[PDB]
């Protein structure tokens, strides 16, 4: 069962990030919600831990990831029979695709 | 990274999607540094006398 | 102030964990022989934690039982060979198992 | 700030001067030969400028 | 310090009143340091790139 948002004011919430230079974080005006922002091109791993400030007991999320950011080159090719070539490509999720 | 057999290395069984590693520049000024976990005492002052 | 010194203190969560062999003389352990491995903890840029605190409890599991035994002291896992074969040793921060 | 470094700058008058030989191999120079000596400047606690 | 001849070292000619040297303790934390004279520019930033 989920806790109601009105109980998260009792919780010690601790976010965890590997690369804060590519993806930044702030907490919002709701304790349950955080605002992320992309700063430069890359990929970042993210999780959150919640602790109880009476019992010191904690739980943690899965690790997740976020990328900060597809077309083909050339869009038109001209060859002769017996010709050989390679197709090149730009943007998308090059670390995940 | 590519996975082969130990007995057959002539052809890969599997290949990974490539991971990027982004190296950060240092500031070349030798500066005594600690890194501590949250809510934690440090013995540094005693250990360095 | 003219004799004084300066230092930095970072405060962070642990981001990564590394089990690495303490000065190995071999890539193989003999039956009845033993090897020790240090546990390193790092931040989001690979900087190593200088002191781990009393909350840094470790666990270890062994995928083929009775090939080895393990034992942890502080941040060091020592293992001993009991039978010939292949095994994976796994090590994790007990109360943050990611 | 997590990649950053720290340093000290002292500002002082010179307090002492020292002429010392640059890696000598004898206590002596010959007719027609030559040796070099570095000049060190220090503060009131022997720190080198 | 005692002064002798280079030929006669069996007895001193003169003796000095003794100088005290007062050694100051260091703080054993490796801290990047400069020491500059007054009113003076420093090339340190260029020299360390």
């Amino acid at each position: 069962q989920q806790f109601d948002s009105t109980q998260y004011q009792y919780m010690n919430i601790i976010p965890h990030i590997d690369n804060p230079n590519v993806l930044s974080m702030t907490q919002s005006s709701d304790s349950q919600v955080f605002t992320l922002k992309g700063l430069d091109q890359g990929l970042v791993t993210l999780s959150v831990t919640i602790q109880n400030p009476k019992t010191s007991f904690s739980a943690t999320s899965k690790t997740i990831q976020i990328q900060v950011f597809f077309r083909v080159s050339p869009s038109v090719l001209h060859l002769v029979p017996g010709g050989h070539f390679q197709i090149h490509w730009t943007g998308g999720a090059p670390i995940r695709q | 990274v590519w996975a082969y057999s130990g007995g057959d290395k002539t052809k890969h069984l599997f290949q990974a999607a490539s991971l990027q590693i982004n190296v950060i520049p240092d500031i070349p000024i030798q500066t005594t540094s600690l890194l501590l976990p949250l809510n934690t005492p440090s013995s540094f002052i005693v250990n360095n006398h | 102030m003219d004799t004084s010194k300066l230092f930095k203190i970072n405060s962070k969560p642990f981001s990564h964990l590394e089990l690495l062999p303490i000065n190995p003389t071999s890539t193989v352990i003999p039956i009845g022989g033993s090897m020790s491995f240090a546990i390193y903890l790092r931040d989001d840029i690979g900087e190593v934690f200088t002191e781990y605190g009393s909350s840094a409890i470790f666990s270890s599991e062994v995928s083929n039982t009775g090939i080895i035994s393990s034992s942890i002291d502080a941040n060091v896992v020592t293992i001993k060979g009991i039978r010939a074969g292949l095994v994976t040793l796994h090590v994790y921060l007990k109360d943050m198992p990611h």
